[PDB]
RNA sequence: UGCUUCGGCACAACUGUUAAAAUUGGAAAAAUACAGAGAAGAUUAGCAUGGCCCCUGCGCAAGGAUGACACGCAUAAAUCGAGAAAUGGUU
RNA sequence: CCGAACG
RNA sequence: GUAAGAGCCUAGCAUUAGUACU
């Protein structure tokens, strides 16, 4: 219904979590997207010639035994599945699958 | 990585400037220039029989390089200056030959 | 003045919009297991990270909307992510009321920042100190040193939860935005609200800057209200309501203007004029529920040509102007100015 | 103690929460006796929430009866106007 | 390999 | 049978300030 607010000698307690650990900070360098390396570049020139490439280099384009048997092609109409998401909890097919394997 | 790290690239890692000689440079290259002041030599002997090092103390009687050999005695190791590669190093074997 | 004497002002002197071409939905990306709540973009605009319900965060390539990695740290959704353009880091946080560094050399936590009490909703990098701020159910603004890991200050004031944030380096350097339908702007020296801004009516779920002016956009389910800094003077509110709780703004620097509704709506608004020139409403991905629709962040890309919203369908959206769009193929919603006599 | 024109100079420079106390007050415990345990029938695992409640613990663990408490017992009037009727003053 | 607390 | 607490009596922790007369 509420939650607590956080409002903020020292305690003399040390936690171990706070302890010193990674005392220097990285920062980007040349060749790591620094920004005055950054200003340098057209980044739309870069981003529309890498989505064209995707775009373009995704596209691919510039009588016998079996007599008496009763049934006969019943593999013939099955429905070959899919890479699909569905977004539905329990009707999308990870979790058919998982159903499948551990329920016997 | 998602950023790369920019790394020194340890191949074999040289000095940055040309070191401290008994010479200069116009002096090499003055001994250059005429064909009777030159002698090409490769040095070559069995495994281990003293060749870098004695390529070793040419560098050291005719260069500056003292404070490498306090680094040298202090760090517990003797200097091999043709054997540079630090994976040729850490063999205590001359790998490729070196001019 | 007045009502009457600003508004007769206001229908002679509004500023015109200025044309915007559309913008398309051009790729819907599949994969997280939980909402999409929060999106952030890499500075050299190169790829994005999203962090989910699913307690992860996916690193995705932002020009083929590849998953090239995922995170997994948060023991709870992660609400909050912020790439550093200074640091090779990530910060997110979470309802796990944990805030983490990433390094992005290792792909690891490398810093945790403690001391939410609850969950933490809201994060903001300060662009030019190594700084970070967190806000929370817990109704404070932690301002945490990025080094020592140490929590350098909170700013107090806010009644409920602080659900947006901004980072500037001028003064006011945080501005905070929360469910007690208020905006503070912090003085961070002092520790104390420079200023509050009590406007709007329900709780304030997005703040944006404006890229190049000193101005921010506050959004509402009832308003998106635009403020001039320092002071927070009240500039106005968008010429129409997006009847939406806004989830997420995002603006550019043509002042595109794009807020996502609660309900999967996306509307793109002038800046400077205040007059929404798009509307959408999102498609849900197949098998989703069409209330499972929100839109829980956005954010452009570092050009400010590509539009990434992250939905409660659980997808990434990408957008892109279709800028093969001209004032006269394609003006999108026309403009009346606020020709009305109102009060304020 | 040096140096000494033996007159004197030089050097050296402020301890102590001042008690062997005096009060002075507040404390946990012990016994006694009181009385003596979550959820909905019973019996029972817990994990929480909130904070001028703590205890054990090195603790950003874990535990303390799910640590306790709270937890509602809502004698929380959450309360009143619509109209006909009818009766009362006055003409 | 190998032991202490707690529940 | 927990084991919690309320209290009663008796119950050894902290303190160094303050004491006048036309
Ligand atoms: N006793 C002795 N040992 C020496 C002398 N000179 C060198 N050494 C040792 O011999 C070892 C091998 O000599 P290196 O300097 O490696 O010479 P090398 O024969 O070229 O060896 P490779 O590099 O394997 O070809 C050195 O590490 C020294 O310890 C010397 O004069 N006397
Ligand atoms: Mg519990
Ligand atoms: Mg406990
Ligand atoms: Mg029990
Ligand atoms: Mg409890
Ligand atoms: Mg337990
Ligand atoms: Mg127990």
């Amino acid at each position: 219904w509420a939650p607590a607010i956080g409002g903020e000698k020292p305690s003399v307690q040390q936690s171990a979590k706070n302890l010193p650990g990674h005392t220097k900070l990285k920062f980007r360098q040349t060749g790591q997207a620094a920004e005055e390396e950054l200003r340098a570049k057209d980044l739309r020139a870069e981003l529309e010639a890498k989505e064209r490439k995707h775009f373009g280099k995704q596209s691919g384009t510039d009588r016998r035994w079996d007599d008496d048997v009763v049934f006969k092609n019943q593999a013939r109409g099955e429905p070959k599945q899919q890479k699909r998401f569905v977004n539905d909890t329990i009707r999308n097919d990870f979790h058919r699958r998982f159903l499948q394997r551990y329920i016997r | 990585p998602i950023v790369a790290p920019v790394k020194v690239k340890k191949f074999e890692t040289l000095e940055a400037e040309p070191l401290r000689t008994h010479y200069s440079n116009e002096f090499l290259a003055t001994l250059m220039a005429n064909p009777e002041l030159v002698r090409n030599v490769a040095v070559v002997g069995h495994l281990h029989h003293g060749k870098t090092t004695i390529m070793d103390m040419f560098v050291e009687q005719t260069h500056e390089l003292r404070k490498m050999t306090a680094a040298q005695q202090a760090a517990g190791k003797q200097l091999r200056f043709t054997d540079t590669r630090l994976d040729e190093q850490a063999r205590a074997m001359s790998i490729k030959m070196m001019p | 003045n007045s009502s009457a004497a600003v508004s007769r002002r206001i229908a002679s002197k509004w500023p015109r919009p200025v044309w915007h071409a559309p913008w398309k939905m051009y790729r819907v990306i599949s994969g997280h297991l939980g909402w999409v709540r929060c999106v952030a973009v890499d500075p050299s605009n190169e790829w994005f990270a999203t962090g989910s319900a699913d307690r992860t965060i996916k690193i995705w390539d932002l020009a083929s909307g590849q998953l090239k990695l995922t995170l997994t740290g948060h023991i709870e959704q992660v609400t909050g992510l912020a790439v550093s353009s200074r640091h090779p880091y990530m910060f997110s946080c979470g309802l796990d009321k944990m805030v983490k560094c990433w390094d992005l050399e290792q792909n690891k936590v490398i810093r945790s920042y403690h001391g939410h009490l609850s969950g933490v909703y809201s994060i903001a990098l300060h662009p030019n100190l190594d700084v970070l701020m967190t806000g929370g159910r817990d109704s404070v603004v932690r301002v945490w040193d990025m080094r020592t890991k140490v929590q350098a200050m909170v700013l107090s004031g806010h009644d409920q939860t602080v659900c947006s944030l901004l980072a500037q380096a001028p003064d006011p350097q945080v501005i905070s935005g929360s469910h007690d339908s208020t905006i503070r702007l912090w003085d961070l020296r002092k520790g104390k609200a420079s200023a509050v801004l009590t406007h709007h009516k329900k709780s304030i779920r997005a703040l944006a800057m404006h890229p190049h002016e000193f101005a921010f956009a506050s959004a509402s389910a009832e308003n998106i209200k635009k403020w001039a800094l320092p002071d927070g003077d009240f500039l106005h509110n968008m010429l129409s309501q997006q009847r939406a709780i806004i989830n997420s703004m995002a603006i550019n620097q043509d002042g595109v203007v794009a807020t996502g509704g609660d309900n999967g709506s996306l509307w793109l608004w002038d800046w400077r004029s205040g007059h929404c020139f798009q509307q959408d409403e999102t498609v849900v991905q197949p098998g989703s529920l069409e209330s499972e629709g929100a839109l829980y962040d956005m954010t452009f890309d570092m050009t400010g040509s590509r539009l990434i919203t992250a939905e409660g369908d659980k997808t990434v959206k990408m957008w892109k102007e279709v800028e093969d769009a001209t004032p006269e193929t394609h003006p999108g919603l026309p403009f009346r100015p606020p020709k009305d006599i109102k009060r304020f």
